RNA sequence: GCUG
DNA sequence: TCAGACTAGAGCCGCTG
DNA sequence: CAGCGGCTCTAGTCTGTCCAGC
């Protein structure tokens, strides 16, 4: 939330965000920006590239290509406003190999 | 062998991080550590010993990668 | 006290025509800005003149940056054979990735053309 | 605004193992940072790495 | 200047403190440059158009 | 006039010399320093000193390959060439077996006339010059470094040692008023030798695109 | 609207 | 509020046939 | 004598304008 009344929190701004990167603090960016604010995980579809539901894909009425991706939450949120737009993400995911 | 000898900034304080989340999760310490209660500071003394269990493998832009011990890499 | 010596200061936008009239020496005239000379002598003297008029603003504010910052920035907008800007026209002939370009300016279009 | 374009444009540059200045898609902008390798918060000098007379001193 | 001979044998020897060097001196001396010049190179891995965007934003 | 009109084609040739010398073409010392006063013996006045026959040259041969490799330079009279002025000037050239020719325009040159220098043959190449660009040798000036054309054999090494592409290379324009000068054309590479602040060089490379 |  | 560097149009004249 | 075509020119329009707090 936005501030002390409602005990908001701070804001890393875009300008911090550029001071990080000449540090190179890689995984430091990762911990600010995405675990300690909106961390989340997606059931992705290898065939389609779409997103899943509960280990299903409503797409293709199968169950064996879901898998699931660590995400921040605002950006399972524009994946989905986009598809409302008939911008369609369609995601190909790899092994983390 | 071209990649430079000195370690870098980058890679020590990855080398570290790491090596403080493994010794965090119970991982053997190799230092004897004495009154040290804090990960981060049993993994700087580890680095001071050069008994760090890591190999940095270095990628070269083409995709060739040259592997370095922690302990064969120079630090300043 | 060394010397006396007149040099001529042209406050216009044709650097061809400068280098070409009889008694100008065409070899050391030179020009603030990077789309004439870019037009006139090329790519890397388009380059030099970055890097000369950035440390030249930066010293008359008493400012100090080590030569390879302005360097690099130089050699950013001209890897590609012509000076690009830091606008979002250049940026859109340097970069290739659609949410990076759409995480700076004019984020619904493309948005849009990635979809087409 | 200004600070905002530059960063936007230039956050990806990296330097390699291989001592070149690359994008991110892999494309060159400097054979060699800076013509020296050198780093500019490392000068003891102006812009050059070290200052003899002061070091011989030394 | 002041008739120093350079098999060390002049009377006088206050005079070899004018423009002294020994050659302990000049192998610390050889050892210091050459280490501070590699030390100062730009390290594999440095976000080095982030340091050029905020050095000329600020 | 007439003093400053012979300038013009005594620069204008020494600068062809100059090009000519350095894309290769054997050209003798006397012709690459002249001096006007030597010109003036040649030809003097505007009308003695006429710029569509009397100062074209063939002579340039690339001795380095081939002593049959000729450059035609041809400065056409009129200020904007047509089809018409470029279909003689081919004619010429088919008659000679020579492949390569450079035409030297007083003032511009009009669009269809130009379109017909990308599609005449790609084994008929000709290269527009305006000889306000020909009074000023742009590799003698300040701002520009020396650049080299390298080798198929060096260019394989430049890719080798840093393990490139090609696609990977910088870039220069074959639009590139150096370009043009030394007539490279896409895919071949030109060194360039940047100077330091220093007593030092640097080195870098550009791909043609 | 003001502080930063 | 202040450009600003894109995108079509309206021509224009003059060779281009 | 007529027709492309690029030039050239209006002008039209959409696009920005620091970070944050209360
Ligand atoms: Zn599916």
């Amino acid at each position: 939330t936005e501030g002390r009344s409602r005990d908001g929190g701070l804001r890393l701004g875009e300008m911090e965000r550029d001071c990080l990167i000449g540090y190179g603090a890689s995984m430091l960016l990762l911990e600010r920006l995405m675990i300690s604010s909106d961390a989340f995980e997606v059931d992705v579809c290898g065939q389609c590239g779409l997103l899943g539901y509960s280990g299903w894909c409503h797409y293709c009425k199968s169950s064996c290509h879901v898998s699931s991706l660590r995400i921040p939450y605002a950006c399972k949120l524009l994946f989905q406003e986009l598809q409302s737009m008939n911008i369609i993400p369609r995601l190909k995911l790899s092994k983390y190999n | 062998r071209i990649t430079t000898p000195y370690m870098t900034k980058y890679e020590r304080a990855r080398v570290l991080g790491t090596r403080a989340l493994q010794i965090a999760m119970c991982a053997p310490v190799m230092v004897e550590l004495e009154g040290e209660t804090d990960p981060l500071l049993i993994a700087m003394k580890e680095l001071k010993a050069r008994k760090i269990p890591i190999i940095i493998r270095r990628y070269l832009p083409d995709g060739s990668y040259e592997d370095w011990g922690v302990d064969e890499l120079i630090i300043t | 006290s060394g010397k006396e010596k007149y040099k001529l200061l042209v406050e216009g936008d044709n650097l061809r025509a400068v280098m070409a009239t009889h008694g100008v020496k065409g070899t050391r005239t030179t020009s603030n800005n990077t789309y004439e000379v870019e037009k006139t002598l090329g790519i890397e003297a388009a380059r030099t003149t970055i890097i000369n008029e950035i440390q030249y603003t930066m010293v008359n504010h008493g400012m100090s940056i080590d030569r390879r910052h302005v360097m690099l920035l130089s050699d950013l907008m001209t890897y590609k054979g012509e000076v690009l800007g830091i606008t979002r026209f250049g940026l859109a002939k340097m970069k290739e990735s659609v949410l990076m370009l759409a995480s700076f300016e004019k984020t619904a279009d493309h948005l849009f053309d990635a979809a087409y | 605004y200004m600070q905002r374009r530059l960063v936007k444009s230039l956050e990806d540059l990296c330097s390699q193992y291989d001592l070149t200045v690359r994008s991110s898609t892999g494309d060159i902008i400097q054979f060699i940072y800076g013509g020296d390798g050198l780093d500019p918060a490392a000068m003891e000098g102006k812009d050059e790495p070290l200052e003899f007379k002061r070091v011989l001193d030394n | 200047k002041y008739g120093i001979n350079d098999n060390g044998t002049t009377e006088p020897r206050v005079l070899y403190q004018l423009d002294r060097i020994t050659p302990t001196q000049v192998e610390k001396f050889l050892e210091t440059c050459r280490d501070k010049y590699m030390r100062a190179q730009m390290e594999p891995g440095s976000a080095v158009g982030a340091l050029c965007a905020q050095s000329i934003g600020e | 006039d007439d003093e400053e009109e012979t300038y013009r084609l005594w620069k204008i040739r020494k600068t062809i010399m100059q090009l000519c010398h350095d894309r290769g073409y054997l050209v003798t010392q006397d012709e690459l320093d002249q001096t006007l006063e030597e010109f003036k013996a040649q030809s003097g006045d505007k009308p003695s000193e006429g710029r569509p026959r009397r100062t074209d040259l063939t002579v340039l041969v690339a001795h380095n390959d081939d002593p049959t490799d000729q450059m035609f330079v041809f400065f056409p009279e009129e200020p904007k060439v047509g089809i018409k002025t470029i279909k003689v000037y081919c004619q010429r050239m088919q008659e000679e077996n020579i492949t390569r020719a450079l035409i030297v325009v007083q003032q511009g040159m009009t669009p269809s006339a130009k379109q017909s220098l990308v599609d005449m043959a790609p084994k008929y190449i000709l290269e527009q010059f305006l000889q306000q660009e020909l009074l000023i040798n742009i590799t003698e000036h300040e701002l520009v470094p020396e650049h080299v054309v390298m080798t198929k054999e060096e260019v394989t090494e430049l890719l080798a040692r840093y393990k490139l592409r090609e696609n990977q290379l910088p870039r220069i324009q074959a639009g590139d008023p150096v370009a043009r000068y030394f007539g490279i054309k896409r895919g071949q590479v030109v060194k360039i030798i940047r100077p330091s602040e220093t007593a030092g060089r640097y080195i870098t490379y550009r791909l043609v695109q």
